[PDB]
This record gives C-alpha cells, structure tokens and sequence, in this order.
C-alpha cells in the first residue's frame, strides 16, 4: 500500500530528521515514560493502548513488506527493517510494563592503545 | 549546462555493473544526466590507484560505459592517488596518464581528480619541490586535464571540500585561494555545503565558495548517505537545498545509500527538485513533502513487480 | 619471500595469541615508551627499532605489488591499517542510530 | 565416522559459488572431507527462511551440490528457522518440510538444523504445547529428520552451543539433559568448546558434554572466525585442540574468516591436524609451529601465479 510506504520512509527519513509517523511515535513513548487518587491513569493506559495499537500497526506494514513481489528492493534495505521491528516489540512490551570482543582491535589496536591520538 | 546526477562514492561495498546499467536507465528516465564513478572501496579507484587494469576488467568497463552513451548518461571516471602519490615524481604523474589513457579506451570523455579525504602533510620531496598542498594537486591536475587534451568534463575535488574543512575560514582559506587562483578555468570544483552531510546549502554559502574558487561549484551532496552509520538509511526527500541554487552550479551529484535499491527516493526527489528549476536566472517551486508523495507513488508500483534476488 | 609471510601471520595470528615477529616489536615499543650512560642503549633500541618498522613497511609494499591480486584483494584492506599504525609509531619514537537509537536509549538496558 | 572440512557460518558476506567450488577443490587436495552451509546473513537460510527458492537459484545450488559430489565433498545445507518459527505451528513444520524437500531435489542428501544466536524464550502458543524450548526444537528437530527419511548425516545445533552459554553450567543444564535424552540418536550436535572461540578445548571439557548430550558432538570450531571484529584477520596455525580429541569426536568443522582467500593457513593447518591422528584411542603427533611453516610454504607458490581481481 502506499500508506505502507510513508510510515517506511518516515522511520528512515533524513540524517537531521525523522518523518512525521516516526517523529509521533517517538513523542508519544517518551510522553508515556513520564507519565484511591487522581483521574489521569483514564488518560495514560488509554494513551498506552494507542500506542500498543500503533505498534501493531508499524509491525503489520513490516510482515507486509516482507511478502513483497520484489525480492530485490527487500534484500538491500530489510537489514534495517529487521532491526527498527526488533526495537519496536521491546517498547510495546516496555509500555506493557565469548571473550575475544571487549579487547577489540587485535595488533595494530594494541599498537594504538600507547599512541597519543 | 548542469550535471545533474549521481555520485557512486561512497565507503563500503561498491555497485555492481547490473545495478550501475539500471541506474542509467532511471538517471535517463527521470531526466537527468550524469554520472561519477567514486567508489572508495574499489581498490582500482583509491587504495591500488596505480595498478592498471585486467581484460575482463577493461571489458566490463566497456560495457558500461557503451550503456552510460547509450542511456544519454554522462560517465565521468574519478581516481584518487592522494593517500600516498608524489606529487614531484614524474614516475606518479606518468601513472596517473597511463591509467586515465587506459579509461580513455574505453570510451571514457570526462573525468576527475579526488583529494578530498587525505592529511594536508607533503613528503619532503614535495615540500622541497611545491610551495604548499594546494600547488602540488593544482600542478598535477592541471597536467593531467591538459595532457587528456582538456577534456569538456573535468572535475577536481578539494581536500577542503566544505565550509567545516576549510582552515581557517572559507574567505580566508589559502589553500582553496591557490584552488581559485591556479586551478584551470575548464576545470570543476566539487563542493559539499557548509560540513559533510548539510542540513541546508544556503545559497549565501555558494556564493562565499564561488568567489575564492572563482567559479560555481559542482554539489557532491551526502543527504542521502549513510556509510557513516550501520544503523541509518535515508528513505525520505532531497531536502535543504533551494531551487534559487540551480543558476548557481554546475552541477548536483548525489552520494547516496550504500544500497543501491533504497536509492528510488533518492534518484527520483532529486530528479523532481532539478525540473522545478531546470531553466533558472539569476522554497517557491520545489516542495520535498509533494517530491516525497509522488516518489513513493511511483516507488509503490516497483514492490508489486516480482523480481528475484 | 617465506620470511615475508612470517612476518604477515605474525602480525595476524590468532585470536589470543600474537606470532612472535609482532609479540617481539610490541614489546620493544612497550619498552622505548617507558624510557628517557643509559642513553647509548635507547637510542640503539630506538635505531634498531626503526629498521624493524622500515623492513615491515617493505614486505607490506612487497606484498602489494603480488602477481596473485585476488589473494591479495581479500586482505589488504587489514595489511594497510597496520601499515598506517606501523608508520606513526616509528614517527611518534622519532619523537547516531537513528530512530532505532532514539527509542533503544530509552529502553531498560 | 569423522565430518571434517569447512562451515561458512560467520556473519557477513557470504561466499560466492565460484570461491565454494574452489573450497571443494581445496579440500579435496588436503584430504578433507565436508562442508557445511550456514551462512548467517544469506536471507534463505537465516533471516527469511520460509522463502522458497526461485530458478537462478535453484539453478546454482544445483551445479554448487554438483561440484561437491564431484570433488568427494559432503554438502550438509543447513537452515536456522529460531528468530521467528512458531513450533506448535503446522504450516511453520510444513514450511520447512517444502524448504528442505526442494533442496533435496538439488542433490542434498544432508541437512542441518540450527537453533544458535536466539532468546531462549518461547511465545504464548508454543508455551501450552511445549514443556520447554528444548522440547520445542527437538520435536521440530526429530519430525523433520524423520520426514527427509532420516538422513544418514543430520546436525542439530543448540541454544547452549559452547561452555559459557549453559545455564546453570554444562552438567546441571536442563536444556542439553533434554536434547541429549529426547533428540534421535541418528541425529549429531554441534559445540564450539568452553567458549565461543576456545582457547583450548580439553579432552575432559569434550568428555563431559558427551556425558550430557548422550554422543560424542560435532566441533563447529571458531578459531580462525573474524566476524565479531572489522579490525581483526587469522592467519595462525590450528592451536588448543589436541590431537587426542579426534576418537573423541563425530567432526571438527571449522567457521573460519570471512574473506576466503585469507583461509588457507587456517584449512591447511586444520588438515594436517586431523591427519595426525586420524586412527586413535578413545603434543606428540602435532605441533602449530611446524604446520604453520608447511602451510606458508605452499601459501608463497599462489602469491606467485598470476591471478586478476
Ligand atoms: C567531495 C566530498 N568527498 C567526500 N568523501 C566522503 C564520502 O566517501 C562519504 O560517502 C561521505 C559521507 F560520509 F557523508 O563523506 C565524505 S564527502
Ligand atoms: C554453534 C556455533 N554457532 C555460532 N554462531 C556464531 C557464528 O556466526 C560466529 O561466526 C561465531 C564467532 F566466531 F563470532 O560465534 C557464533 S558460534
């Protein structure tokens, strides 16, 4: 679909922008995170089931995206899909709520290690 | 004229021909007209600058550029032997003529000279022979374009390739003064912005760069690129840059996504950007949120055709 | 040469060991970078080093002009990085995620 | 009785059919023995496993198995469906039933199946059903072996796959008690030794996940692996498994670096290795100093034959 694609490209945007979707969602789960007695728990988990319900919505597009007819155009950009889905079932479930690496480099790293710059 | 196009100068794993033909059928469809092979990757082209290149290498060079003529396309060929070439030996600059003289047999026209991300640091040899960096790549690109018998397109991309670059200032720039100053009137001059990836390319900016240079610069714009980052991919549109800076160039190349296919919007919003201005005089007839809803319309068509990887 | 490749798997060995060729030049530059009659030995150590670090610029160089470009082709890209390093430690001894970051920063980690 | 050979199961660019070909070729020559498919980031095997093949594919695999029967090459194709199977799913059993049903109708008379680099955790529905992932995967495991009529070489890889990766250790572990009690006895298991990358693998650490897992496993070694690291390359010799390990184990199965040229120390030293002790008792026969100067030695020929990128 072509709403598909704008919430795509809203996610991947430009260097100094998010698009608009993205930029919503983004305000919306930060708004969240801030946030008998007071009658504003009405507002949150309301707040909280949109926002599930938006999850639902980017995580549909994505399957959708998958099953495309055009293998190539998927192949070189789901990488980056792959991970935006991975980082967006942790926040709805967030709103719900070895060895030879850590010495990386190998010689010429070691090297750096007593280099001034 | 305008050389309106792409830019294959990136970091990372450079294109293959397949996709660099098809590219040329898009540039051709979406009216635009040039392209500038810079992979950064490519040994051939930076790292091993010197080696000359093999028969199935030169065949495969041919046929592109045979599909570049073909597709009305410009391909200008670029090669930077900054990291490590002696700007005094005549052993360099014989080199640097034997390979571009190479390319030129492969039906090549139109070239570069890249010595844009390199240390401004001269080996003794050249210290004692040229005055200061900006002399020794003057030198040498004014030879070379010379002896390729001044070629109509001929760029030269700066060290100080940007406002951020230029030490100390733009206006007051000794190096890009000597760029201006020496460097051929025939010769182009790639230009950034005022850093890297701009955010917006003032057209106030141009004209500062288009006075020490002593000419309107041909854009090398990154909005599009993502080498810098394993996590970013840039979808949205050509954005920050007026339609008032089209009468201010000689060109617009794009350097875009390190994946060829995420490129459609970036082609295409471009395309749509150079047409609003196409015919300028001297952001009112370009708006990237309309570019944005028509590139993706058209995007939309191209998931629905089965290919296959 | 046989010594050339020596050197080169020296330097890129294994995982948790360094070849002996690269153990021994980290050592001797582990050992000028903690130094200033002793005089007379630093500087036939610092001397002596930069013939090492100017004989392992030379096998990188020899390396580079190989008949076998598709062997080659797959590993320079590591031989001139420690090409780089190997030149300004000789020199010195002369002497942002996107919006997958946005949220990920914001999650329990 | 012994799988020794190659496994391109690194992260990264997959290899190309042209450079297979030569590591079956390569093999061969060092009297060598397998080759296991995983390649980690080639969408049909991991991330988009469901994925049918389309005719070029198809077309290539077929000439691929081809090649590694000709060069007396055991071509095991393995296929990670962990990241997103639904286990109590039928269509997801069907699924890879038609997946590992065309590629038999390749040549390929072995498979695998992987279930490394994945969150233990099981979704809602696999929960009812399944006592436990290690149930969950065994049961998938054992329908499928059964389904491709038990093939003579099967591998199951584990969640659990090293020392450091069972929870709470190795002998208390629940999840391996499972896989060594419930997973078919026709069925290997892959281990890649104390840790990811071992520095030694001791003949009592093998002993002991042999004890547990009911069979003597199959090493998916990581020595010569240079994926976790864009600054790191491994031409050391074979070092840290003894050659007493070999009547100790079903295979060795190196996961070597990720550019193919940069190779040949780490299957040659392998080679001479497996060869050592290739008739045992369930280092006086080897010693990676001396291995490593004989695979040198024979590396310095290829560096002299002209070969064109
Ligand atoms: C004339 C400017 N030359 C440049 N060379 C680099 C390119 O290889 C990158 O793709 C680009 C991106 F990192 F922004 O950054 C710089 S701009
Ligand atoms: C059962 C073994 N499976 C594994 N899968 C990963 C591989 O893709 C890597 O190459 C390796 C490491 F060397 F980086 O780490 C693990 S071990």
């Amino acid at each position: 679909t072509l709403e598909d694609l704008q919430l795509l490209a809203d996610l991947f945007y430009l260097p100094y922008e998010h698009g608009p979707k993205g930029a919503q969602m983004l305000r919306e789960f930060q708004w969240l995170r801030a946030n008998k007695d007071s009658e504003k728990i009405e507002e949150w988990r309301s707040r909280a089931a949109k926002f599930e319900e938006m999850c639902g919505l980017v995580m549909g597009m994505f399957t959708r995206l998958s099953n495309c007819a055009n293998r190539t155009i998927l192949y070189d950009m789901y990488s980056y899909v792959w991970d935006i889905k991975s980082i967006m079932s942790m926040v709805k479930s967030f709103v719900q709520w070895q060895e030879p690496w850590a010495f990386r480099g190998g010689l010429a790293g070691e090297f750096q290690r007593l280099l001034p710059i | 004229r305008f050389l309106c196009g792409v830019v294959e100068g990136f970091y990372g794993r450079p294109w293959v021909m397949e996709q660099r033909k098809e590219l040329f059928r898009r540039l051709q469809k979406w009216e635009l007209n040039t392209y500038l092979y810079a992979p950064k990757d490519d040994y051939k082209h930076r790292m091993f600058w010197r080696e000359m290149y093999s028969v199935e290498e030169a065949e495969q060079l041919m046929t592109l550029i045979s599909a570049a003529r073909e597709y009305e396309i410009e391909f200008i060929y670029a090669i930077s032997p900054g990291l490590d070439i002696t700007f005094s030996n005549p052993k360099e600059v014989s080199t640097l003529k034997r390979k571009l003289d190479q390319v030129s047999q492969f039906g090549c026209r139109s070239f570069a000279l890249l010595f844009d991300d390199i240390d401004h640091n001269m080996c003794a040899a050249d210290k004692e022979v040229f005055s200061s960096f900006a002399h020794a790549q003057v030198s040498i690109t004014n030879e070379i374009y010379q002896y390729l018998g001044e070629p109509e397109t001929f760029l030269f991309c700066p060290t100080e390739y940007c406002g951020t670059f230029c030490y100390p200032n733009v206006s007051q720039s000794p190096y890009l003064r000597t760029v201006g100053e020496k460097l051929l009137p025939g010769i182009e001059v790639l230009w950034t912005g005022p850093k890297v990836v701009s955010k917006e390319i003032p057209v106030e900016s141009i004209e500062e760069v288009s006075k020490i240079i002593k000419r309107a610069p041909v854009i090398w714009d990154n909005i599009h690129a993502n080498d810098y980052d394993q996590k970013r991919l840039f979808l949205g549109p050509y954005k920050g840059r007026s339609t008032e800076l089209i009468p201010r160039l000689k060109g617009v190349l794009t350097n875009p996504n390190c994946e060829f296919e995420a490129n459609y919007v970036a082609i295409h919003t471009l395309a749509t950007w150079y047409k609003s201005n196409m015919n300028g005089v001297r952001d009112v007839l370009y708006s990237p949120q309309m570019a944005l809803k028509l590139a993706l319309t058209e995007w939309l068509q191209e998931f629905g055709v089965p290919h296959q990887y």
